[PDB]
């Protein structure tokens, strides 16, 4: 009926661009519950250090979320932080490497393993879609012909996307092939702060329908995996040209998400999800029947200390929010 | 001994148009461009019997540049100096600093560099702008950052217009001011601030102008910014150069926020009835309601004071004036600077525009004073900023330009550090 | 330099647009044929912002007229300034929309959007730098509410960085000249709230109340209302059209007036408005102008502003006046009515001035206000839509063009979201 939205925090190793400049490792861990930055405690559900592996992060974050979304509830996993925080390394990872792979292929592998373990009587139908945001337009990554998509309300006034190629999948090999095709079709840019900089919020939706032949019981579940872009500082990045136009959309989306988070934390009457389509898609996530999980990535360098503090207090505002599950 | 005067924004270009007429009348230069060392500071000599000023007027919108071109001071200024953009800043620091600036700063930097290379006695620069709007904040910060990284050591005199407490022209002014001051704190050697309601009141109560205009406001501002450099322009018994305003008035590298005021201000009929001596003008310049910023000096203390007199004034009477002002206990000076007076005199008297509101006065004084009274104004600005920041008001325009909430938070904590420094140094 | 693209759709839209072109041509001193005969060089200094230079010292307006019947085009061509418009821009179909949003948005809109898109593209390419797209339409009826919305959507897709300005007339419960008008309004507001950057909400009964109260006219026709709205349409665009001591372009007023992307439905106003026989017995000074600007009955919307709170207002003045008087008048206006202004903004007032007033007046002003009082006019249309929709009345025609009831449900949810958004900040 009521469940707190789970918040996780992660710090990554210092990058080559940071260690050569001489950035200090200011991240200090006091157990798992709380983390201290310049004598300022911040409490979360679980704090991950730089040495934590991908499998350890996945088992701590989204192990029981698979059970929760398969039971009948909805699941939304997404990342927040500044640029060069490690969101792509957390969520996407190295698909070919079994060790370096992120959260999204592991989730599909766990779903397929659970389906194999479950008895044959419970029929499953999984269908996937993959899209992103660019120039305030929703681009479907699975098909190049479309340039803009519309979000329509379903029967109970939950918004969801329309027109995307809803690819019905049966085996994990085609799912991984579709994910690789979407990653190849994803637009990336080279910047001083990051080489493979994800300059757009990539949404990966999996609608899992299931039906029991014996009991005649039906259950549907929308699983969202949203890798968001980082708040890019213009002075640190040296952005000029089309990267500025990308940063406009990125900052608009993250500012709308922050406004929604602040409204939910302070208990606003209206809760303006309508500020952006990126906020509208997460209506069921933040104020629906979803067991949302959010991860914040923080750079342990002293150079990005201000945006690290901003991300930490943003996570603090996001922790107190409760959903109507 | 030269200095270049650049202007940004509607306020800057209007002040430039209002002040260069005063400069040309002072130097005897007709508007056509023709009639030895007095005019050499601000005007050059081009070949034979022709002058051109050391100034550039830059603005993103062309609505000021085309009317400046088609006005009456057409033949005085260079046709190419008047820089014009293509797009409106729209009271947006980000739009004025990032999108529209980048396509014209490449021309502006080259133009100022080539016009400074021919010069050899450049003491520094003076920039006219207004942080209360978009262009005068964003483009000013954009130019001053890359000017400080290039030159750095050379002096920069900032001249800004700030909003009143109860009155405000725009609605995004505290966002613009708190954003641009984060950059102005480190690169600006000294910045004189002016409030609109103070300069409305100074011409109401004294000059008896019931219905003034921005031209009337800018005339006395032009008189002030001409009187500070009158010592450099004309010979004096005790001359003060532009480096005095850096060395003497900036006791710490970040506490560089003086207030400004002027005396006497008087109409034509009242001038013949009121006597002019040093004592009354010295008493009036330290008068709190006579200042150009709505701040109470009685709440704080004067950290430093430089008096610059113009006209036939001996040193003895001004020495007696500052002596009796020191013995006066209504004002209060800080214990960290007992010798907080710097007196200077220029023989050249103030001039009067034909048909202007100001009257002929045999002597005058300009008073730039470093004091802690601006701390209350900055705290007020931060307080009104916080109310809109809590609701995230007017944030979508900024974040739709390229910025975020991180530099907003850095601006907030930098203003908090400014207040911390001011309350620490005022102890 | 900051050219403006003008597009006109619907009967009332092309009528008020033609009157706007007429009055600004009279201000600039442009003959009905197209020749310039002005007296001041400032009129010709910024004639390029609207009119394109032509041979023989002729000037043609950068106007696009689009209508789904030939009758409106024939009327505006037969009007006093019909010949000045470009004949190429007269794009039009054959069959009318019949007061149906679906026909205007799907059937004939799809047939005419490809015909108008290249024309607006050519006009955008002709100028040096387009500033924004100014449009006029009506939420009521089918033609404007479908075709103007579709045109706005396509232009938003083509130019996602430029300004989208709309002067939209919307219905009222006391005056409603169409049976499908709440349906058309509910369908059009869903497109307006997402695509357009600026929107001026105009009400017919508000203009009728103006003409009864302050004009005191005996036989007020639509021509007087066109001249009324053209005054504010010229007032908003005066800043880029002429120099001023404190200029405020469309983007400059938008940045002050649009605190959030959705809350951009304004409440335009204009003054002085008085009868010809009572002109001698009124002082045109700026306090008596400013009180008329903020008078509850003087606004061009049926909502009571005293029942709500202003999010933000802007006053663009014209004519020589004292900045101190303007400042102190706005000061006492925002101070003495502090209960009617939101406390979470320190200054809810924007000011701008131009130095060349309209001909026949020494000083004038226009008021653009964003306030929570528009939620009343929104929710009355919302419940009017809901009462007809809850039994699926007036939908068998809409279903013919492939339109579904889920779209109407989405529009109703959008209207609920918008009125709750306006209620949040009250
Ligand atoms: N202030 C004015 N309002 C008008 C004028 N003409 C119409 N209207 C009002 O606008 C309402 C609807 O606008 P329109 O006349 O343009 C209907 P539209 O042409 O868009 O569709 P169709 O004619 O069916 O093709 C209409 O019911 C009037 O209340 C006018 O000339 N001036
Ligand atoms: N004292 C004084 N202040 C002025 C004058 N003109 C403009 N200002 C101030 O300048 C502020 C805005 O500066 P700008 O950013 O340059 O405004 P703008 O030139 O219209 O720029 P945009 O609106 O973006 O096109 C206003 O709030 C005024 O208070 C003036 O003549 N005298
Ligand atoms: N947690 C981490 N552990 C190890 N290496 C990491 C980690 N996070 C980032 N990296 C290194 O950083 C490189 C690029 O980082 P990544 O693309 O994940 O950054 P980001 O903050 O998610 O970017 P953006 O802001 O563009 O979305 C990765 O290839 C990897 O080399």
């Amino acid at each position: 009926a009521e469940c707190n939205i789970k918040v996780m925090c992660r710090f990554r190793p210092l990058n080559e661009s940071e260690v050569n400049r001489g950035d200090k490792y200011i991240a200090k861990f006091q157990g798992e519950d709380t983390v201290v930055i310049a004598s300022k405690p911040y409490a979360f559900d679980r704090v991950f250090q730089s040495s934590t592996s991908q499998e350890q992060v996945y088992n701590d974050c989204a192990k029981k979320i698979v059970k929760d979304v398969l039971e009948g509830y909805n699941g939304t996993i997404f990342a927040y932080g500044q640029t060069s925080s490690g969101k792509t390394h957390t969520m996407e990872g190295k698909l070919h490497d079994p060790e370096g792979m992120g959260i999204i292929p592991r989730i599909v592998q766990d779903i397929f393993n659970y389906i194999y373990s479950m008895d044959e009587n419970l029929e499953f139908h999984i269908k996937v879609s993959y899209f992103e945001i660019y120039l305030d337009k929703i681009r479907d990554l699975l098909d190049v012909s479309k340039t803009n998509l519309s979000v329509h309300e379903d029967k109970n006034r939950v918004p969801y996307v329309k027109g995307c190629t809803e690819r019905f999948v049966c085996s994990p090999d085609e799912v991984m092939d579709t994910i690789d095709e979407g990653k190849s079709n994803r637009h990336v840019a080279v910047t001083n702060m990051n080489e493979h900089s994800s300059r757009s919020h990539s949404i990966f939706l999996i609608n899992v329908k299931q039906e029991n032949t014996q009991t005649e019981q039906k259950l549907s579940g929308k699983l969202y995996l949203v890798d968001l872009a980082g708040s890019a500082k213009v002075s640190k990045t040296g952005a000029e040209g089309a990267v500025l136009d990308e940063a406009k959309n990125i900052n608009k989306s993250l500012s709308a998400l922050g406004n929604v988070i602040s409204a939910l934390a302070e208990g606003s009457t209206y809760v303006p999800y309508r500020d952006s389509k990126m906020t509208r898609i997460l209506q069921d996530s933040l104020g629906g029947n979803c067991r949302t999980t959010i991860v914040i990535c923080c750079s342990p360098s002293s150079y990005n200390e201000s945006e690290t503090k901003s991300t930490l207090l943003f996570g603090q505002r996001a922790k107190t929010i409760k959903n109507t599950v | 001994r030269e200095c270049i005067s650049i202007h940004v924004g509607q306020a800057g270009v209007q002040i430039g148009n209002a002040c260069w007429e005063l400069y040309c009348l002072e130097h005897g230069i007709q508007p056509d461009g023709q009639m030895d060392d007095s005019f050499n500071t601000f005007f050059s000599e081009t070949g034979a019997g022709k002058h051109v000023p050391r100034a550039v007027f830059v603005d993103l919108e062309p609505t000021v540049i085309d009317e400046v071109r088609t006005g009456t001071y057409r033949q005085l200024f260079h046709p190419e100096q008047l820089i014009t953009g293509k797009e409106d800043a729209a009271n947006n620091y980000a739009r004025g600093h990032y999108t529209i600036g980048k396509e014209i700063i490449d021309l502006v930097l080259d133009r100022i560099r080539k016009l400074a290379d021919q010069c050899t006695g450049l003491q520094g620069f003076l920039v006219f702008h207004s942080f209360g709007g978009g262009t005068g904040s964003g483009f000013t910060s954009l130019l001053m950052e890359r000017l400080s990284v290039d030159y750095g050591k050379k002096s920069k005199l900032e001249f800004s217009i700030y909003p009143a407490p109860q009155v405000s022209t725009a609605v995004v002014e505290p966002y613009n001011s708190i954003l641009t001051t984060h950059t102005t704190l480190e690169h600006s050697d000294c910045a004189f601030m002016v409030d609109n309601e103070a300069i409305y009141d100074i011409c109401r109560r004294n000059l008896d102008i019931e219905r003034p205009t921005y031209t009337n406001l800018n005339r006395l501002i032009s008189q002030i910014v001409s009187s500070i450099t009158a010592s450099l322009r004309f010979d004096g018994a005790l001359n003060v150069d532009l480096t005095e305003f850096q060395t003497n008035l900036v006791p710490y590298p970040r506490i560089h926020f003086p207030l400004a005021t002027y005396a006497p201000v008087i109409s034509a009929e009242k001038a013949y009835h009121e006597q002019l001596t040093v004592a009354e003008i010295t008493n009036a310049c330290f008068e709190p309601a006579n200042q150009m910023v709505k701040c109470d000096p009685r709440h704080g203390k004067y950290m430093a004071c430089c008096l610059l007199y113009r006209g036939d004034v001996v040193p003895k009477d001004v020495n007696a004036a500052i002596a009796t002002i020191k013995t006066k206990r209504t004002i209060q000076f800080v214990d960290w600077c007992p010798t907080g007076f710097k007196v200077g005199i220029n023989y050249q008297p103030p001039t009067v525009v034909p048909g202007g509101d100001l009257a002929k006065v045999q002597r005058a004084v300009c008073m730039l004073s470093n004091t802690t009274a601006i701390a209350e104004a900055w705290a007020r600005l931060d307080h009104k900023f916080d109310l809109m920041y809590a609701k995230r008001a007017f944030v979508h325009w900024y974040v739709g330009e390229g910025m975020e909430e991180g530099e907003f938070s850095e601006a907030r904590e930098d203003m908090a550090a400014l207040e911390k420094d001011y309350e620490e140094v005022g102890a | 330099m900051r050219e403006i693209v003008h597009i006109q759709a619907g009967q009332c839209g092309n009528q008020i647009g033609a009157k706007f072109w007429e009055v600004i041509s009279d201000e600039h001193g442009i003959d009905p044929t197209g020749s310039y005969h002005g007296d001041s060089d400032l009129q010709l200094e910024r004639i390029n912002v609207y009119y394109n230079e032509a041979a023989g010292n002729k000037y043609v307006p950068r106007a696009i007229l689009v209508d789904l019947e030939p009758g409106t085009m024939d009327s505006v061509r037969s009007g006093p300034f019909g010949q000045i418009f470009r004949p190429d821009n007269f794009v039009f179909g054959q069959s009318g929309a019949g007061n149906n949003w679906a026909k205007g948005h799907y059937t004939e809109g799809a047939e005419l959007v490809d015909s108008v898109l290249d024309v607006v593209r050519k006009e955008s390419e002709s100028c040096d730098c387009l500033q924004g797209f100014q449009l006029t339409h009506s939420l009521g009826g089918g033609t404007g509410s479908g075709m103007g919305t579709l045109l706005i959507s396509k232009i938003r897709e083509e130019y996602p960085d430029r300004i989208m300005n709309t002067f939209s007339v919307m219905p009222s419960p006391k005056v409603s000249d169409t049976v499908v008008e709440p349906y058309n309004a509910t369908l059009s507001v869903h497109q307006l709230v997402e695509n357009t950057d600026e929107t001026y909400s105009i009400d017919n009964e508000a203009l009728y109340d103006i003409c009864f109260r302050t004009l005191k006219l005996t036989t007020p026709t639509y021509g007087d209302l066109n001249h009324l709205v053209s005054a504010t349409m010229s007032g908003v665009t005066t800043c880029l059209r002429f120099p001023g001591q404190l200029n405020a372009d469309l983007r400059k007023l938008a940045v002050n007036m649009v605190p959030f992307p959705r809350l951009h439905f304004f409440m335009p106003g204009f003054a002085p408005l008085t009868s010809r026989g009572s002109q001698q017995y009124r002082a045109l000074t700026v306090p008596e102008l400013t009180q008329q600007m903020f008078d509850s009955k003087n606004m061009m919307a049926a909502c009571d502003p005293r029942h709500g709170r202003y999010l933000t207002v802007a006053a663009i003045f014209r004519g020589r006046m004292s900045m101190k008087e303007v400042d102190e008048q706005m000061l006492n206006v925002q101070n003495k009515n502090s209960s009617y202004f939101v406390e979470w903004i320190p200054n809810n007032v924007k000011t701008a001035v131009c130095d060349i007033p309209p001909r026949g007046l020494k000083m004038s002003a226009t008021f653009i206000g964003n306030s929570t009082a528009i939620q009343e006019l929104f929710k009355r249309i919302s419940e009017q839509f809901t009462a007809m929709f809850r039994r699926k009345a007036f939908l068998h025609w809409y279903t013919g063009e492939g339109m579904d009831e889920m779209e109407f449900t989405e529009a109703e949810s959008n209207m609920n979201d918008l009125v709750s958004e306006y209620q949040q900040y009250q």
